[PDB]
């Protein structure tokens, strides 16, 4: 089809005993069997009830890996393999849970497979089991890089090299915003997948808040190319960092770089979506590199799916409920896949 | 509270000539570099721009950068070299040759280290720096080439403090060199990304002030780099002297620029009359305020009253209260409904200094952004269209190292620029 | 000794500032030394010998303004270590302003309250002003009350903070730093008293026929009804109004607390010469618009409840023949539900007059407080601005480049409009 296909999901973390406890947080959030529209309140029997957010999947503190890696990526991971490029990524309030959704758990059990592993190590696994059933030739290369205060550091490599000049465009289409400068690697099997992943998202800036020693504040990107035989679908895994508040960083002129330029990056994200709800005579996709990238998947070519993890704990009522807004203002844009034999 | 300037190209070196002549005339230091001070007001906020020295000698901050080795003598061993450390002055022995993909290529990669570090120990004998000036041009290599490697880096270095540069325009008619499509787009690459802001300024345009207001038909570029050298001074004079209100060049970048894309502004200054015209006209807040407001007062060739304006920034010097500037601006936003954008409601900023000019009894330094900018750039994309098909005037730039394909970059970044203003300059939303 | 204090935050709070403490030495006899009824020096501390210090603290994180204090005609009278000046200012960036310079900034002045405050014999309340619109004064004031009622409790706070409206306008970002500072100004704050700066300006245009009045000439009117309020007190009258009293007779409920201000009479040099002054003539006075400070329409809405501090000579016989005159009388009916809506007290001691201003002497004088419902077309006014600002996401990226998340944006119109949600429901018969 040729309809308004664009995928959100929400998926809420579950409060520790210290919290709720002592706060008595928020009603707001279900405990997760189907998407449905469910409130905004808070002492509920009294004089704040606004408003309910239609929704396609909501999941509280109940949901786990296969029950959402079976119904939303893998109806994309087919659509991957059916020649047609894809784009899945996270957002949230920082420390809810938007690293744990791409790249979840460091287990990796290697006799068989790991547990609770991410969005990311499932669909590892998930296109290279399919693969070997589908008598085809198959060729898999992948590059693995981070996005940080404007600037692309190379997490395959250690070694200090970057890009000569500038990000490039190309006369074969639109929708490519090609990287060069920087090295993809090459992937004989599901052996090789998190054999450089593990080392690769190691070479990230995991920095410390306040509130977590594991909310990050980098940009990870991980990049599939499938030469299967002919045809190559690219494939963006993609992390984002934390809508970060003023007090609760504790940040000095250090940290302010990776919180300001970082929310920089975030409100831009914003209006790249607060654009499309009318579509005026200008998308402006050039305000960061993280848009840039994101030209051929937000409102392009490419099929878009879209995580929105949040706090139910009341840490907040300030983006409690303005980051849903992203997804219920912008989930009516269209697009158009295209398909991709490469004809030689 | 110091900047740092850098005066990055041959237009540099005859725009700082002109402009800190009327900088230490203004703090009463003289051709030599030794202080004369009228008031309190001009002992104290001499830390602006000057380092101090034994006795009263004053030093300004300033690297005065070229690749041409000839015309920094006529300000080394011409005049006012006695108001500049020579250690400061740096530049090479091989010229551009009006490219930027060699000024960019190996003369910055030759320089721009060692003029890099000359800035290190400017910057560091301060205790907080405030903007970081590159004064410079976009029609020649040098204040293009080295204009955009040399403020590229500093991003990179330091990450907090505001750029103000004034880089001069190519004219749509009256344009001096013939690389000026390959040279402005180039630059125009840099500069939206790295540059904080900058001032555009066309001598097009220039030259219509003095065939209609001075009545002088045969001026000079010294002449003409004299004038530019107010709103030089124009910018600053809300801080350099006790002001009342609004006084940084923080306080104006922070609302003079409503997205982190568009940066550019245009440029207007009043009063100014000949001598014949001198005693006729009268020197009043609302009389001055119908010039700032004329498509005959403006620094850059594009008309006012063809677009829209997004947002004003007035900075008065003089002698001037609040509501005498915008009881006249209430007269002018019901004129000209068609003049102010809608969807920002009071797009009107105002900057009082306290301390008059010299021979002038008020004065009125104007900061526009219109959308009028874009035609000036869709003029130069359209001298840019017909200069790349046929790729002529193009070895001479591949040939030092730049891609081929690194121009279509360029004006796919140049087309974005032009592309966001057509929202706004027809926006009811 | 019902003792109080002073902060002075941003330029608002230096200028405003500057004339407050000037109009004090006149009142209690005092020049920089003093001496040239009996004491009664609450504003300030005495020391052993006779050079009182004014108990304030100036903050700014500009050192331009206090530059100005510590070389005028008052460097002679402050604690230099009192007068606390920043390094870089908040330029308009109330993300600056209320987190990142301020948190830098803040613990080289709380403490140096407390010094001030262990020195209280019994210290009741005090007040913090500042504008709205600018940079500093609208963010690192807004962190000084939290970073204060959450120390000291039970201690009252006031503030006469001056707000912004459409008809003149400073910088671009007032509906911004407006409506983001009322967060803080909404559960800190016991009361305020916002003042406009045109309101301010058209009654020395129109009631003092001052052609083009200056900052000066606007400040002090705005620093005569801080006299009447708390240095009224300080002078033994007829009648005693407390600083709880205010806290008392016109606050119902705890978000109601808006009140106006209204001064009379303000009669220029030539007129008042002509012209008696009656009790119930001044009183007519206070009841007309054209004294009112912030631009709104009185006769439209209906008062919940007022305040009248008389000064000067006064029979307390006219205020309750003459309070009739205007109550049961007139056309602009009180809230039904306060059953009286008037307190009012009696000070014995004339005001004094400024030698320098176009204001009069005069032997009587009224500082009208009042909490009305008119005050609800105030943020309506900025909230339809803030509507717009924020429908294309402009001007936001100098904020959440800083450090502020735009979940702020969503409560500030939703608290705004809430709090304009008690003025249609309180004010409701
Ligand atoms: C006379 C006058 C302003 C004025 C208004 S009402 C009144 C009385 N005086 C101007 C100065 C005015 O300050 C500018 C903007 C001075 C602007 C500076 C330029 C260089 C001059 O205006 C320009 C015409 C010149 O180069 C010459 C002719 C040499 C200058 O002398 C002219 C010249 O400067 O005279
Ligand atoms: N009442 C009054 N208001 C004034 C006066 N002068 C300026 N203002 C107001 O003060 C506002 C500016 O506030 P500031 O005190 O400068 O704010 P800030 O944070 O200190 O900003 P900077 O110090 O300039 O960086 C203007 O927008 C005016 O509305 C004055 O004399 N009286
Ligand atoms: N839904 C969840 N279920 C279980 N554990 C969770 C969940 N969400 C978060 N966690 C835990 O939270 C920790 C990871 O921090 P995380 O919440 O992912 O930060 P974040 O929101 O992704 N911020 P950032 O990394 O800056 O983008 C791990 O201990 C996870 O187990
Ligand atoms: N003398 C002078 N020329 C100017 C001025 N502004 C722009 N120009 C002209 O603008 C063009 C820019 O050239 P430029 O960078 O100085 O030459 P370069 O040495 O190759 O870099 C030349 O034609 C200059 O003469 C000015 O104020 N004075
Ligand atoms: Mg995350």
């Amino acid at each position: 089809e040729n309809e308004t296909n664009i995928n959100v999901v929400v998926r809420v973390r579950g409060r520790t005993d210290q919290e709720v406890r002592d706060n008595s947080s928020l009603a707001v959030s279900t405990s997760g069997a189907m998407g449905a529209e469910l409130a905004i309140q808070s002492d509920p029997s009294s004089m704040l009830v606004t408003k309910t957010y239609a929704f396609d999947k909501v999941f509280g503190p109940e949901a786990d890996q296969l029950m959402l890696f079976e119904n939303s990526v893998a109806p994309m991971l087919e659509q991957v393999l059916n020649g047609y490029n894809c784009t899945i990524f996270a957002y949230g309030q920082t420390g809810t849970g938007k690293t744990y959704t791409m790249s979840g758990d460091l287990s990796d059990s290697d006799g068989i497979l790991s547990e609770g592993a991410g969005l990311i190590p499932r669909a590892l696994y998930q296109l290279f089991s399919s693969l070997d059933n589908s008598n085809q030739e198959y060729a898999v290369k992948c590059s693995y890089y981070e996005l940080y205060n404007e600037e692309i550091r190379d997490l395959l490599v250690s070694e200090e090299l970057r890009k000569p000049a500038r990000v490039f465009e190309d006369t074969s289409r639109r929708g490519n915003v090609v990287i060069t400068g920087i090295e993809e690697s090459y992937i004989k099997n599901a052996g090789d997948g998190l054999r450089l992943l593990r080392e690769g998202s190691h070479r990230r800036q995991v920095a410390a808040t306040k509130c977590n020693d594991l909310s990050s504040r980098s940009h990870s990107i991980f990049t599939i190319t499938l030469h299967r035989k002919l045809r190559a679908s690219k494939l963006h895994m993609v992390d984002l960092a934390g809508s970060e508040n003023i007090g609760r960083s504790g940040a000095e002129n250090k940290r302010a770089r990776e919180t300001g330029m970082i929310n920089q990056s975030l409100l831009t994200l914003g209006r790249v979506i607060n654009a499309l709800v009318e579509k005026a005579h200008h998308i402006p996709y050039r305000e960061s590199k993280l848009t840039r990238l994101l030209q051929d998947s937000l409102g392009g070519k490419t099929k878009t799916s879209m995580i929105v993890t949040v706090s139910s704990t009341n840490t907040n009522l300030e983006e409690t409920i303005s980051t849903l807004e992203y997804a219920a203002r912008a989930k009516s844009i269209r697009n158009k896949p295209q398909n991709n034999q490469l004809v030689f | 509270r110091e900047i740092v300037h850098i005066q990055a190209g041959q237009c540099g070196n005859q725009v700082g000539a002109a402009f800190w002549s009327t900088i230490a005339d203004e703090h009463g230091l003289d051709s030599a570099g030794i202080y004369h001070g009228t008031s309190e007001a001009q002992h104290e906020r001499l830390n602006v721009y000057f380092n101090e020295a034994a006795g009263g000698k004053y030093v300004p901050r300033a690297v005065l950068v070229d690749l041409e080795p000839g015309t920094m003598d006529a300000v080394k061993s011409g005049k006012f070299g006695n108001l500049f450390r020579p250690d400061n002055i740096i530049y090479g022995q091989s010229g551009a040759g009006n490219i930027w993909a060699k000024g960019h290529y190996t003369e910055g990669a030759e320089l721009a280290d060692a003029v890099l570090d000359v800035v290190r120990r400017e910057a560091e004998a301060c205790d907080a720096l405030q903007g970081f000036q590159l004064t410079h041009s976009l029609g020649g290599g040098t204040g293009s080439g080295m204009g955009t490697l040399l403020l590229s880096k500093i991003r990179e270095e330091y990450p907090d403090r505001m750029m103000a540069t004034f880089s001069v325009a190519p004219a749509p008619k009256s344009s001096d060199t013939v690389v000026e499509p390959y040279n402005a787009t180039l630059s125009m690459h840099q500069l939206v990304e790295n540059s904080d802001e900058t001032f555009c300024i066309d001598n097009e345009a220039l030259s219509s002030i003095f065939a209609n207001t001075l009545k002088i038909k045969s001026p000079s570029y010294d002449d003409l780099n004299h004038l530019v050298s107010a709103v030089m001074a124009g910018v600053t004079t809300s801080f350099r002297f006790p002001g009342e209100l609004n006084s940084d060049l923080r306080k104006l970048a922070v609302n003079m620029v409503p997205f982190p894309r568009l940066h550019f502004f245009m440029v207007g200054f009043a009063p100014l009359a000949a001598i014949g015209s001198s005693s006729f006209q009268a020197v009043s807040v609302p009389e001055l305020t119908q010039q700032m407001f004329d498509a005959n007062n403006m620094m850059v060739a594009a008309d006012p009253r063809h677009g829209r304006y997004l947002t004003v920034a007035a900075l008065f010097r003089g002698k001037v209260s609040m509501k005498e500037v915008d009881e006249q601006i209430r007269s002018v936003q019901t004129k000209n409904s068609a003049y102010f954008v809608e969807w920002i409601p009071d797009n009107v900023l105002k900057a009082v200094c306290s301390v008059p000019p010299k021979d002038l009894k008020m004065s009125a330094t104007f900061i526009g952004n219109s959308t009028s900018i874009q035609e000036i750039f869709r003029r130069l994309g359209d001298q840019f269209s017909a200069m790349f098909r046929r790729k002529a005037f193009l070895h001479w730039y591949t040939g030092e190292g730049m891609d081929e394909m690194e121009f279509t970059e360029a004006e796919s970044n140049m087309n974005d620029l032009v592309s966001e203003y057509q929202q706004y300059q027809e926006a009811g939303i | 000794m019902r003792e109080v204090i002073s902060v002075h935050v941003g330029q608002a709070g230096v200028q405003i500032g500057n004339a407050c403490w000037e109009l004090y030495c006149l009142e209690h006899g005092i020049g920089p030394d003093g001496f040239p009824n009996d004491g009664f020096g609450t504003f300030f501390s005495e020391t052993g010998q006779g050079k009182f210090v004014p108990r304030s603290i100036y903050v700014d994180l500009e050192p331009n303004v206090i530059d100005q204090v510590r070389t005028g005609p008052y460097k002679d009278l402050f604690h230099p270590e009192q007068m606390v000046t920043g390094k870089e200012d908040a330029s308009n960036n109330y993300a600056r302003g209320h987190y990142t310079v301020g948190k830098e900034m803040i613990d080289s002045v709380l403490e140096r309250i407390r010094r001030m405050a262990d020195n209280c014999s019994g210290l009741q309340g005090f007040l913090v002003f500042h504008s709205f619109g600018g940079g500093t004064g609208s963010g690192l004031g807004a962190l000084l009350l939290e970073r204060l009622n959450m120390e000291y409790g039970k201690k009252s706070n006031l503030q006469f903070s001056v707000y912004p409206a459409p008809q003149v306008s400073t910088s671009v970002v007032e509906p911004y730093n407006s409506v983001l500072t009322t967060h803080a100004t909404l559960d800190n704050s016991d009361c305020t008293f916002m003042v406009d700066n045109e309101a301010c300006y058209d009654i020395c245009r129109r009631n003092l026929d001052i052609e083009r009045p200056t900052y000066e000439n606007l400040n002090r009117l705005i620093a005569q009804v801080v006299s009447s309020i708390t240095a009224s007190l300080r002078f033994a009258g007829s009648l005693n109004v407390d600083l709880n009293e205010f806290q008392t007779n016109l606050v119902p409920y705890p978000r109601i607390h808006f009140p106006l201000v209204t001064y009379s009479p303000i009669v220029s040099a030539a007129k008042a010469f002509h012209e008696s002054n009656s009790v119930q003539e001044i009183t007519n006075q206070c009841f007309e618009p054209y004294n009112q400070m912030v631009k709104c329409d009185p006769r439209t809405g209906r008062y919940m409840a007022t305040c009248l501090l008389y000064r000067g000579d006064v029979i307390p016989r006219d205020v309750q023949a003459a309070v009739t005159s205007i109550k049961s009388r007139r056309t602009i009916q009180f809230v039904d539900w306060c059953p009286t809506g008037f307190k009012i007290g009696i000070c014995y001691e004339p005001p004094q007059h400024v030698p320098g201003s176009g204001i009069a002497k005069v032997n009587r004088a009224v500082c009208m407080l009042s909490n009305t419902t008119s005050i609800a077309e105030a943020w309506s006014r900025l909230d339809h601005k803030f509507d717009l600002m924020y429908s294309k996401r402009a001007f936001v990226h100098w904020y959440v480049g800083e450090g502020m998340e735009e979940g702020e944006f969503s409560e500030a119109r939703e608290d705004l409009a809430a709090l304009e949600r008690d003025y249609e429901e309180v004010g409701q018969d």
